[PDB]
This record gives C-alpha cells, structure tokens and sequence, in this order.
C-alpha cells in the first residue's frame, strides 16, 4: 500500500494512494439559429393553420 | 488564479445557488453586505477565494453568479432577500412567463427571446476574469427551465468559451416531491443535447437526499429548505478545492482528469457522512475510519445504486476536519478486506485524498450538526447507470403511447427529438455496460 | 392486501407461492410490468434491479439475490473458490477444476497438475462442462481438450471422482440436493428434506462413454437408463430410506457420515458471498432459494459439484417447501392477520 | 402566468359564475364593496389572478357577464356581491335566446359577440401576463351552450397562444328545462373538444343524485345544486389563487393533466359533501378525505371511476392536517387500487395542500381526475341525441335559424369519435 504526492500546506494535506497498478461536432453559432428557426417556422405553420381553419 | 463562473438555472438552480451562496459566505467569513474583514487586501487579490468572488473598491465580494430563471417568483425572492446586498442587479435575470414543465418550450419558444440577454450577462463576468476556467451550471432535469434553457446555454458556451470547462450540478426527478408528470421526457432531452457540452456532472436523485433528511435528520416531510442545505454541503465539499489552499482538484480541469477517463462517462457519484441531527441531545463523534466506512454504504449516497455490482474508473476522498493521512490509510486498508470495491483491469486500485483542516460550517439554525471531521467520496463507478436505466424505463413507458408528445411538437419540437435522444441513452447504457461486466 | 408479480411463468416453485398466496386472501397479484408491487417474482435473465427500491410507500422484496450467479455458474464458482481467502486452493470439498475457453485461461496451469497425474500412476480421470447437454469423460483428454475447442461457450475441466459410494442392492452411483433458502437477514435455512437422485445401471469403471451410470440428472434416467424406478420411484431416494440404508449397510447415519459436510459447505459458500449480495443496508430486499448438489465418495467424504440459482423441487416436497419460503422468506417482511428448515448459524471463537 | 379573465353567460353561467365570485371572495376576505377585511396574507399574495386592483385599493373581480336576456344578470346586480362587479363587463342583449343552440352560436348571439370582445379586449390588455381564460355556462340553453362556444371560438382567434379553460355543466332529465339539451350539448361539446384545453364536467345528473340519496334533499332546487358547484370550483381553483410548495397555473395545470389534446374533460369530486345550512361538526380524518373524494358518490360527473382508468389525478387537501398523513393516504389509495391507474404514465397522481379550508369545514379534499369513464357522460348524451335525431325531432327550431342537418350529423360523429379515443386508451 503505497503513499505518493503527498503534498501539505496550512489549509491541509493531499495525496494518492494505491493498491493494485492496472491489471492491463459542437456546432457552430450557425447551426443552431437554423434549428431555432427552424422550430419557430414549424410553430408560425401551425398557428396558420388553426387561423385558416378558424376562418373557415 | 483562474475565476470560475456559477450558472443557476430554474427553480431547482436557483434556491441551491442560493443555498451554496450563503454556505460559501459564512465558509469565507463573508457577511451578507459583502465584506470580508479576514481580507487584508482591498480591492482585488488573487487569493484562492477570489476563484468565486471578485471585489470592488469598498471591499465588497461579489460571486461570480448568474442566477436565470423564465419567471420571477424565485429570483424575486433572492433580490429581496436575506443576500439582496451581496449580488449585482444585473447577475439575476427573469423572464415573465416560465417554460410550463415543457423542455421545447423552455429551449426553442421561451428560450431563443432570452439566450443572447443571459449570454451577454455571462460575458460581462468573464471580462472582469484575468482568466477564466469556465463553468459550474445548476439545474433540475425535470423543469421545462432546467431540462430546456440549460441545454440551450450548454450549446453556446462551447460557441462562445470552447476552450473553457463546463461542470454541472444536476437535480434528477424523484415523484416524492416532484411538481410534474413529464420529467423523465426533459430528462432524457437536456442530457441528449447537453451530454458533449459537459466536462462532469454530479447527478443528486432528490429521493436519496429526501430519505437521508427523513431517516438521519428525523425530519418528517423535508422541504427545498432542508433537501437544499444538505445538498449545499454536499457542493461545498466538492468546490472547497477551488476556493481553498491544497494541491488536489486545484483546477476544473482536473475534475475530468481524476473523475472523468471516458468523456461520455461522466457522471461521478457523490457519497457524503456524515449527517447527524442538530436536535440530537447526545451524539458520540464518529472517527475516520466510521465516515470513510460510510461512503460504501448506498444510504449516504447522491443515487441510491449498488457500486457492489458495477467497477470504479476512478474515486476522490475529501475530507474536511480532524483528519491525518494516517487515520485515511489505516481507514482504506480495513475496508478493502471487508468490501467488494472492483475497479476496470485498465485503471490502478486507488484512491486520491484530499483534507482540508477547518471542519464542516453549517448554517446557525439549520437541521445539520457540527461535526470535527466529514467526508465526501467522488467514485466514477458503473452503478450509476442504475439511474439511467430506471429514467429511460419511465420514457419508454409514456413514449410508447406518444402521451404528451403533442405539447412538445406544438413548441416546434419533432417527434424525432425524442427517438434520437432516446437512442444516446440506450447508447450511454451500453457504454456503462461494456466497461462494467 | 400485498401485492406480487410473475416474471418466470416457467417457475416450477414460484407458481406453487404464488398459488400459496392468492389462497391466503391477503396477496392479490398485478399485471407483470405494474411497478406498485411488495413482491417481484422475478425472472431468471436480466432481472432489472435496478428498478427495485425506487417506489414511495411500498417495502419492495425480490426472490432473488443480485450477485448470486458466481456461486450458480460453473467457471465463475470454480473462480469464486480458487480467489476467495476463506476457501483457499487447498479447500478440501470442492474437486481440483480448471475454467478453459474455445480458441482469462488455465489450461497451461491444467497440464501440469494432470501431468503429475500420468508420473504418479494415479486414477487421471477428468470431466467437462458447460453453463445431458454434452458432457464428456475420457482418461487423458485427446477428445476434451480438441471436444469443445469447437462449441459454443467456456468450460470447466473437473476431477472426475472415480472411486464414488455404491448403494446396493445395485452398485449404482447418486447424488444428493440439498434445498437451501437465504431470507432477507441472511438467515441460511437448509430444508430438513433432501433427495438423492439415483442411477439405475450398476456403476462401470472401464466404459466411461456410457452415460447412463455415471450421469444421475433425472432427464437422462427416463431416457437413456432403461431400468427407471426399478428399486425407488422414480430414482429419487428419500432422506428416511437413506438413513435407513447407511445405519443397516454401513452403521452410521445421514446426519454423521454426510448432513455435518452438507451443512459446512452450505454456510462456507454462502458466508463467502454474503458482503457482495447481502440486503441488509440497501433499498430493497433480496431472498433466494438454491439447489446445492453433493456427490458422496466411498471413504463418504462429501464433495461439493455445483450450486444452482433456478432449482425445482421433488413432486412430493413442492407442497411443504413452497409453504416454508411462504413463512420464512415472504411473511417474515409482510406478516398476515416444528420448522421445516435447520438454520445453519456457528460461531467458534478464536 | 398571472392574470385569469373569467366569463359567465347565460343563466347557468351567470348564477353559477356568482356563487363562485360570492365563495372567493369570502375565502379571500374581501367584503361585496371591494374592500379587503382579511387577517391572513396567503389571501393577498395572488389575488391578482382573478381580481384587478382598483382606486381606495379596492379589489374587483376580472369577471364578464354575459347574457341575451337581462332577467339572470338584473339578479346578479340584486344578489349579495351584485356591487362587486365592474359595471362595464355587464353586457346583454334583450331577446334570448330561447334554448337554442343556433340563435346563440349563429343569429342572436352574433349581433352581441363583438361587444362582449371588447370588454375582453379591456381586461386582457391591462393583464401584466394574461394565462388565459375560465368560461362558465349550461351546455343545454342556448347563450351558454351556443353563445358561450361562439365567444371560445373568436377568444381562440384573438388570443391562440393563451389557455382556455371550461366549467360546463351537462344537462340530465332528472333536471330538465327543455327536451332539446341533448342537441345543444353534443353541438357544444364538438366546439369544447377542438377549442378548448381543459373542461370541468359538471354534469346535472350528478349534483341531482347527490342532492337525493347522499345529502337527503327529497326536492332539490338550483340552489342545492350550485352549492355543489360553488364547493368544487372553490376546490379546483386552490392552487391557482393560494401560494403553496405547488404555485400553479393553467397551462402547467393542462400540460400534466392532458396527455392527448382532445381527451381534456376532467371529472371532479369533492369531500366532504355538505348541505347548506346544516353542517355537520365532527371534523373528517385524512383517511376519510381520501376514501370519499375518491368515491363515485363524491363524483360531480355521473360515471363510474371503475368502469374506466385513471390517465392523471390532481387532489387539494385544505385545512390542518398531517402533510405526512396526506402522502400515506394518497400512496394508499394508488398502491392499494393500482389496476385503475395507467401503467404508462408513471406518478400519475399529483397531491397539493393549502392550510385555508372553506368557510364551514375544517377539512375538506378536492379531486380533478382525467379519467376515460367520463366517455359514460359522453355516450349518455349521444343516445338521447339519436333517440330524437333518427326523427329529426324537434329540428326545425334549428333548421329556422339557417342550420343544416349536416351539422348535427357532423357533431354526433365528433362526440363518438370523442368515446372511441377514451375507449382506445381504456384498453391499452
Ligand atoms: N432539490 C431540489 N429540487 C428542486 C427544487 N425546486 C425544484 N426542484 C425539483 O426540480 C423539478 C422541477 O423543476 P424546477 O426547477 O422547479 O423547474 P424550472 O427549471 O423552474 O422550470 P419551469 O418552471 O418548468 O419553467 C422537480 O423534480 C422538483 O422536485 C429545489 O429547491 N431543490
Ligand atoms: N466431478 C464429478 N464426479 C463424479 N460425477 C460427476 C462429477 N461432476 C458431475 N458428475 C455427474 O453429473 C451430474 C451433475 O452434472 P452437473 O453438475 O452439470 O448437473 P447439471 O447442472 O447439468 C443438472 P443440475 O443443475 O440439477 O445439477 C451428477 O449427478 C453426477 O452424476
Ligand atoms: N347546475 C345548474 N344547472 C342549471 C342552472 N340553470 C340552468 N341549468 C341547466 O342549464 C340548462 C339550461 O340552460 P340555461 O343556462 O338556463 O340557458 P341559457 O340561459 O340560454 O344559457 C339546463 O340543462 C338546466 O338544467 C343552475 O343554476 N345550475
Ligand atoms: C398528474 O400530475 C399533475 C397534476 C396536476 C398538476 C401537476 C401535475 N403539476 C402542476 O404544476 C399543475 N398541477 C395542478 N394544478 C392545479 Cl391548478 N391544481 C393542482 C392541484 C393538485 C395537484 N396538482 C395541481
Ligand atoms: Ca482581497
Ligand atoms: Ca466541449
Ligand atoms: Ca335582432
Ligand atoms: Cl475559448
Ligand atoms: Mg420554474
Ligand atoms: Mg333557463
């Protein structure tokens, strides 16, 4: 059981010990005011749609 | 010294911002108008606090907080509230209308009016910063806010800063105080849309911390108040390494480095003791070797899973009290005879620790005790996906008959959304499966 | 009213419970995939539970123990007993095994404990076998070796145990189950009846091809074995009989020459797995009912063969067993308006 | 998500629309001059979502009241809260209506729509952010039932983003003014299905059945009956007019009760029933809340919860009690009858609780279900419809009016339509 990297100040202390050793598109600015867009002209169809009807 | 900024998102995002805020402040020995006595250089400083709070001329320290939210009730409540002085104006930004439960609404239709006024808040942050590691993002998945605007924001960040790291807080759907039916849908969509624009993500299933309130705190019927204290701990635990002296998780960079090997494996579960009652008359304290025995038992944990029947990528100690290497060493040493702790044949069997001296600080008339020494474990293990497997079930369930499905399309949403976020998850599933069997 | 489900309509013993349940008045059963249940009767691949002790208001019971398997899988147990401290390499019950894999592997490790076994003159007979559906017993191992470096899955290569008990009148061989319940609190209950399913064909130490005399599994004895319920119906030996048998032919009794062995074995496997699948911390409870198989040799030395997960009960027994996992493992968690099990408990100090 | 504009038209509308105002306001400590006398603050918190804030901080309610004839409405005027009402969003025409569907759809109801919008117009543009709309009305006369679906109809035009809400009470024989309401409602539930987000079935049958063999009235008038409504409208509207740990709204209300648009047609049901007058003192126990409120006698929609699922379930508990106590019971009832709620929407019941009771109950539970038995209400209605259809009986007071027996051919499809999609999630 092996204690490494032991590092101390005033605030505390850090270290890693170990036991075993290994047993061995983000899109653009672009991109995604089309999808807005796109999602908003879907919802602007759709309200059309029931104005049209409506006018019926 | 590299500024980190705090994004809080929704309801969820913002009452545990607040939490955090104030837990951060009375960690810090800062009072609720701003100033911190202890700080001897007015003004500014490069100090290791200042990763969390600038400073102005009148000695004032203010975080490096965004708080957003799609209406106003909840951030009206921190503009008037108890740390009204501690916060720029311009860092709480409202909407008038909220995402009603709905991911689409909250992304595509609410969304798109507010992502370029909350961007430009961010980047009035990040031009105070000398240089900006990135982001720690709070949120729910099961508000149409959290689920919807966050994964909105997600996607420009990686636009805007795509150098800098991205750190989530994550609220996941529990029907015991859940407000909705539809949760598991934004679930599913704003971990499909967010899960390549996040570093590493700490999940807290509200049922766990709403049995560890009932069951440690003896609290009937715990409230936000009580959930988001205890989870306000639990986030401490994990940023004190950014706001304090110490060479372990110095950096959110190193959050992914230790925690994170697989990018899309990125879900470290949290185990916290331990939680004590303060209306408990007598409790005898519990040494280092009974709290790191308890950060193995599922009862503490963020997720109630079964890391027996998964393997560990990775796993953080971080202590905070009276604690010594010794004691931790001697503590591992015991329970590795006693427990089935399995790690992947590709990474070493160990542990990295962390102690900070100053015990744990809880809030004046809170439900927690003082306590001389608390832990909080960081394991990346395979278990986890016991909460993916349980969220998808309950999509597949509603999906199957397109129950909702029309309020989501009726926002400019397609059906197809749905599919394909589903599909990442049947894939995150099988990735958590192939690592761990 | 509790509430059950039926995942495994295949289940033999589970069938018989949830019969026992319905007729209490107390239980009714949901449909399959109904999430409001105390009581999961679970199926026997892939079990989800992870969906387990996740529903507000409802205690959540399984009748099966997450992890079991390495103790239920032949390559995995024959791992379970040569990794695991408390039952060393030495471990004195269990036949020298090998887990061997189609072309991680033993098989160097294997030739040289088997090739102590041609310098020593000694009796070097092995089985194989998967996890009578192809199993193999040849002296030296041309044909295993090359047998199932040709079919699908892993094998094990066991001692094949020459020199077994013979009950007479017959010169036949046996094996014995055991019926072991585990309730939520890890209470190990062994059932006071056990079976010793026979062969019929007297017991041929020259042709071992012939699996008829060596292989007792009772789907071989109705097809192969021509001599089916000739000295007891229908090659199932009861525990009175057997007793009965060891006092007149060889002057002890079960509970000495055998049951002592049954009983440390049972406890020593399942003490063994008790920190990986035990329930008593976690958010829903796990019970299960094990088929533990023994093979008694001439010197009755009991040796341990395999443990199955998925076992059914003897015709006769189905009616009294099933009402004690009722009384044992369900109605312990969810109680209503002579003990059929010994419970095996032992605490030495030192 | 602040402001409710609410609309009364008709008879029914108008005195069920004032009982409901008379019942708010008492709860909500605000006198019939507009004057607030309360105590509490949980009252002041969100009256702004059905009352404007007016000169003397005087609160009047942000009603419309709507009628073809001045008969109901000159009575309102008279009647305890009369004074309340702003006296511009009174708005009538003078020759009725008739019991005709057509006259207050097509031909009367035209002539006075416009005005009505404009009144509409005046509330809705003084509205910081307006959720929408609450309508009550009979769909068995002819201003509420053809009037009232003309007004839904151009609010959608005007206002499509915004949410419509129904309180629409369905007519019966057992309480029966004229044999023509099965053609008044099946034409009006064609424009509630398509034009409407969320309708409360009040049917008659139900509040009649209650009045007689539960509360023990051998003759009940209207009055007896809208005390039922009064007491469920009070219930339903909890969570909309208190600030609790659920701050709900219409739209949040719809997107979790409504999971396919057309099936929006919720039964509600109320404990404990009361007589008015005579209220009994032995205060109920949260066992006892849960156990009726779930009861077909507690029902407001004459159907069998039995005879149908459970797609969603709202409940409001008020009073003091045990939030703990309240939980137990709520998951009792689920994990206890859990054939009667779908499988396939997980948590499908929603519990909310608010410290105020009503004025004269220290307890009470208030139930909103989404239940597909409401198809029984539904079919109800088709048979007494066809009964006279196959006929065409009684059809000339329509046919008069320009309508086509297309139409009513067109309506009685829709409305069975309507029954196979409940019927089709019945059996999932
Ligand atoms: N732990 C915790 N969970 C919370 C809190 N507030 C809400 N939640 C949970 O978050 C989910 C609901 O999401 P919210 O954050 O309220 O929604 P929102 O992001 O404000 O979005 P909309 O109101 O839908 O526009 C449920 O699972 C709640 O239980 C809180 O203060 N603490
Ligand atoms: N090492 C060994 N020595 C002697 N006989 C053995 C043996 N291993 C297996 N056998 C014979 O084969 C039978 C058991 O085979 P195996 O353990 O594969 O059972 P099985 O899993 O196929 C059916 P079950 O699950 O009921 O045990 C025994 O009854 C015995 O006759
Ligand atoms: N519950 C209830 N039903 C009513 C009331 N007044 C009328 N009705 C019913 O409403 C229908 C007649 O509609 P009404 O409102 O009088 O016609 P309108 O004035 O033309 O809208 C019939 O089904 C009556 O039974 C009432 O005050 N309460
Ligand atoms: C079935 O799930 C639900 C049912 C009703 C609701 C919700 C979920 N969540 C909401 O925010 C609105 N909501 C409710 N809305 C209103 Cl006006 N009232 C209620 C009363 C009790 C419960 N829920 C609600
Ligand atoms: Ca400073
Ligand atoms: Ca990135
Ligand atoms: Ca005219
Ligand atoms: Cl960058
Ligand atoms: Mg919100
Ligand atoms: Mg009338």
């Amino acid at each position: 059981m092996e204690v490494i990297e032991l590092n101390k100040c005033t605030s505390g202390q850090s270290f890693e010990v170990i036991l075993k050793p290994p047993s061995f598109r983000d899109p653009s600015l672009e991109e995604i005011q089309k999808k807005l867009e796109a999602a908003e002209e879907r919802r602007k169809y759709q309200e059309a749609e029931l104005l049209k009807h409506l006018a019926e | 010294m590299r500024e980190c900024i705090s994004i809080h998102v929704g309801q969820a995002g913002v009452q545990i911002g607040n939490a955090c805020w104030e837990l951060y402040c009375l960690e810090h020995g800062i009072q609720p108008d701003g100033q911190m006595p202890s700080d001897k250089t007015i003004g500014g400083g490069d100090d290791s606090f200042n990763t969390f709070f600038s400073e102005t001329g009148a000695g004032k320290h203010v975080p490096r907080a965004v708080f957003v939210d799609l209406e106003p009730t909840v951030i009206d409540e921190v503009r008037t509230g108890t740390y009204r002085q501690l916060f720029h104006p311009e860092q709480l930004i409202t909407g008038k209308e909220d995402a009603a439960n709905n991911y689409a609404r909250g992304h595509y239709t609410i969304g798109k009016e507010i992502i370029d006024l909350v961007l430009d808040r961010i980047r009035k942050l990040a031009d105070q910063c000398t240089g900006l590691q990135g982001f720690l993002v709070f949120h729910s998945f099961g508000g149409g806010t959290g689920s919807g605007f966050t994964s909105l924001l997600m996607e420009r960040l990686s636009v805007d800063y795509g150098k800098k790291s991205k750190l989530e807080f994550s609220i996941y759907p529990a029907p015991q105080v859940s407000t909705a039916v539809v949760e598991p849908y934004n679930s599913i969509l704003t971990t499909h849309t967010t899960l390549e624009h996040s570093d590493c993500a700490f999940m807290v299933d509200n049922e766990a911390i709403y049995d560890i309130c009932r069951r440690n705190l003896d609290i009937e019927r715990p409230t936000y108040t009580n959930l988001n204290r205890l989870i306000s701990q639990i986030v401490s635990s994990i940023t004190a390494s950014l706001r304090f002296d110490g060479a372990l998780n110095v950096d959110l960079t190193e959050f992914q480095t230790n925690l994170v090997p697989y990018p899309r494996i990125h879900f470290p579960l949290a185990t916290y003791a331990p939680v004590i009652s303060a209306e408990k008359a007598y409790h005898e304290q519990l040494s280092v070797a009974e709290i790191t025995n308890a950060c193995f038992e599922p009862a503490n944990q963020m997720v109630k899973c079964d890391p027996r029947h998964g393997k560990y990528m990775a796993c953080c100690l971080l202590y905070r009290g009276d604690v010594v290497p010794k004691d931790v060493n001697a503590a591992i040493a015991t329970i590795k005879t006693k427990r089935s702790i399995q790690f992947v044949d590709w990474c070493p069997t160990g542990f990295k620790v962390g102690i900070n001296y100053q015990p744990p600080t809880v809030v004046p008339g809170g439900d927690l005790a003082k306590v001389q020494r608390a832990v909080c474990m960081l394991s990346n293990t395979t278990a986890i996906a016991e909460a993916w497997a349980r969220l998808d079930h309950k999509f597949d369930l509603m999906y199957a008959k397109r129950a909702f499905v029309h309020w989501y399309v009726g926002e400019g949403m397609e059906e197809g959304e749905f599919s394909e976020a589903r599909e990442d998850m049947a894939a995150l599933e099988k990735d958590y499966e192939e690592v761990g069997v | 009213m509790y509430t059950f489900v039926v995942r495994d309509e295949n289940s033999s013993v589970y069938a018989e419970v949830s019969r026992l349940l319905l007729a209490t008045g107390q239980w009714k059963r949901l449909r399959k995939d109904n999430p409001r249940f105390n009581l999961m009767l679970g199926e026997r691949n892939r079990l989800p539970f992870g969906r387990l002790g996740h529903e507000p208001g409802l205690v959540q019971l399984v009748n099966y123990y997450r992890g079991a398997d390495k103790l239920c899988r032949k390559a995995s147990l024959v791992k379970l007993i040569k990794t695991s401290p408390e039952l060393s390499e030495s471990c004195t019950w269990f036949p020298e095994s090998y887990v061997i894999y189609p072309t991680t592997d033993e098989r160097e490790v294997f030739l040289a404990a088997y090739n102590r076994r041609r310098e020593g003159r000694e009796g070097n007979v092995w089985i194989a076998k998967s996890s009578g559906e192809g199993i193999l017993i040849s002296s030296e191992a041309s044909e295993l070796l090359d047998f199932i470096d040709e079919q699908g899955q892993v094998h094990v290569i066991q001692k094949y145990l020459e020199k077994p008990l013979l009950l007479e009148p017959g010169h036949r061989k046996f094996d014995i189950r055991s019926w072991v319940l585990v309730d939520h609190l890890y209470n190990i209950y062994l059932y006071r009846e056990g079976v010793l399913r026979t062969s019929s064909e007297p017991y041929n130490s020259a042709n071992f091809q012939d699996k008829t005399c060596h292989l007792t599994n009772h789907c071989i004895q109705k097809e192969y074995s021509k001599n089916y319920g000739r000295y007891e119906e229908g090659n199932e030996m009861f525990f009175e009989e057997f007793n009965q048998y060891l006092m007149d032919a060889l002057n002890t009794t079960l509970e000495n020459s055998i049951l002592l062995q049954i009983k440390h074995i049972i406890r020593s496997c399942l003490m063994c797995i008790e920190p990986a699948i035990s329930t008593k911390h976690l958010h829903y409870q796990s019970f299960q009912l094990f088929g533990f198989d023994f093979m008694v040799d001439e010197e009755l030395k009991v040796w341990l063969i395999e443990v199955n997960g998925a076992p059914a009960c003897a015709q006769k027994l189905y009616a009294e067993l099933c009402q004690g996992i009722v009384d044992v493992a369900i109605s312990s968690v969810f109680p209503l308006a002579t003990s059929i099990f010994i419970k095996l408990h032992h605490h030495h100090h030192h | 998500m602040r402001e409710i504009v609410h609309i009364q038209a008709g008879q029914c509308g108008n005195q069920i629309g004032a009982k409901f105002w008379e019942v708010i306001s008492d709860e909500h400590g605000i006198d019939p001059t507009g004057s607030y006398h309360g105590d509490s603050d949980l009252q002041l918190e969100r009256i702004n979502v059905y009352y404007n804030e007016a000169t003397g901080n005087k609160y009047v309610p942000r009603a419309i009241l709507v009628d073809l004839e001045p008969g109901t409405m000159d009575s309102v005027r008279s009647g305890p809260f009369g004074q309340i009402f702003r006296p511009d969003n009174f708005v009538f025409g003078q020759s009725g209506a008739g019991n005709n569907w057509a006259k207050g759809h097509y031909t009367e109801g035209a002539e006075l729509v416009d005005s009505v919008l404009d009144v509409v117009r005046k509330e809705s543009e003084s509205c910081d952010c307006l959720q929408g709309f609450q309508l009550t009305h009979s769909l068995g006369g002819g201003t509420g039932s053809g009037m009232g679906t003309l007004l839904i109809s151009k609010i959608r035009e005007e206002y499509p983003d915004r949410i419509m809400n129904t309180f629409s009470v369905m007519p019966s024989p057992k309480v029966s003014d004229t044999v023509v309401e099965p053609y008044n409602a099946t034409l009006s539930v064609h424009q509630l299905v398509e034009n409407t987000d969320e309708t409360y079935c009040i049917d008659n049958e139900a509040l009649y059945d209650i009045c007689f063999r539960t509360l023990k009235l051998t003759t009940p008038t209207y009055g007896d009956l809208n005390h039922l409504v009064s007491a469920t409208m009070s219930g339903v509207t909890t969570c909309l007019r208190f600030p609790g740990q659920l701050n709900a709204d219409l739209r949040k209300l719809a997107v979790n009760m409504v999971p396919f648009p057309r099936l929006h047609f919720f039964m509600p049901g109320f404990a404990p029933l009361t007589s008015r007058g005579s209220q009994q003192y032995r205060a109920l126990t949260v066992p006892e809340l849960t156990q009726q409120m779930f009861d077909s006698k507690n029902m407001m929609a004459a159907c069998d919860p039995r005879h149908g699922r459970y797609l969603t379930v709202a409940a409001i508990f008020r009073g003091r009690m045990s939030m703990k106590e309240v939980d137990e019971q709520m998951l009792n009832v689920q994990n206890k009858n859990s054939s009667y709620f779908v499988e396939w929407i997980p948590n499908n019941v929603k519990t909310a609780v608010c410290d105020i009771p009503p004025r004269g109950l220290k307890m009470s539970a208030t139930f909103i279900g989404n239940s597909t038995a409401i198809q029984e209400l539904f079919k109800r209605i088709s048979e007494q419809f066809t009964a006279m259809f196959r006929r065409k009986a009684f059809l000339h007071w329509y046919t008069g009016e320009g309508m086509d027996e297309m139409e009513f051919t067109e309506a009685e499809s829709n409305m069975n339509d309507l029954v196979s999609e409940y019927q089709q999630y019945q059996d999932a």
